[PDB]
């Protein structure tokens, strides 16, 4: 009770798994400024602005992009709860046998 | 009237006021009107400072 | 449609500390989220339904 009491970086163990999912989707919404290759980063400047033949090839390149920014986090999503499910599974052995 | 010479060309500034750009994109009298960024049907509900 | 800014959402009176010369906030995204109305200069805020 004393330590815990006393040391901050004491449960650094879960504080990384929330700093780290944090930290995904903060990157993973900051994407939504990028521009792609595209006049704007906002879509409804490009529909305001342009008529349906050019907005068509800026919406786009906004589209590849923000496409390839979710696939971005699934993936690394996928791979930071294969290692939660071990860590998981390593827990459920010790409650049984501990 | 007249006209000012490419070498010195003349700059009107325009504020404080609406304009209606479909007295201009619909007329017949210009034999060029391209925009850039832009579109001329659409300018008619944007804003400028 | 606010100036030209266009978007959709539910519109209420904002805490923000606009200063005289600000029209407008954004978020991270990029998105606006507070405006300040042109014709009553009052500061609203921006929140999608
Ligand atoms: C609108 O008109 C009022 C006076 O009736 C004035 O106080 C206000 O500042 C005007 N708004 C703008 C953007 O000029």
């Amino acid at each position: 009770q004393d330590s815990l009491s006393s040391t901050p970086s004491a449960l650094g163990k879960l504080q990384d798994v929330v700093n780290q999912n944090a930290q995904a989707l903060n990157t993973l919404v900051k994407q939504l400024s990028s521009n792609f290759g595209a006049i704007s980063s906002v879509l409804n400047d490009i529909l305001s602005r342009l008529c349906p033949p050019e907005a068509e090839v800026q919406i786009d390149r906004l589209i590849t992009g923000r496409l390839q920014s979710l696939q971005t986090y699934v993936t690394q999503q996928l791979i930071r709860a294969a290692e939660i499910r071990a860590s998981a599974n390593l827990a459920a052995t010790k409650m049984s046998e501990c | 009237t007249r006209f000012a010479s490419v070498y010195a060309w003349n700059r009107k500034r325009i504020s404080n006021c609406v304009a209606d750009y479909s007295v201009l994109y619909n007329s017949a009298s210009f034999s060029t009107f391209k925009c850039y960024g832009v579109c001329p049907t659409k300018l008619n509900d944007l804003c400028f400072t | 449609n606010f100036n030209g800014l266009t978007g959709t959402g539910v519109l209420t009176e904002s805490n923000k500390k606009f200063l005289p010369f600000q029209q407008f906030g954004r978020d991270i995204a990029d998105t606006t989220d507070a405006v300040r109305d042109p014709q009553t200069l009052e500061i609203l805020d921006i929140t999608p339904c």
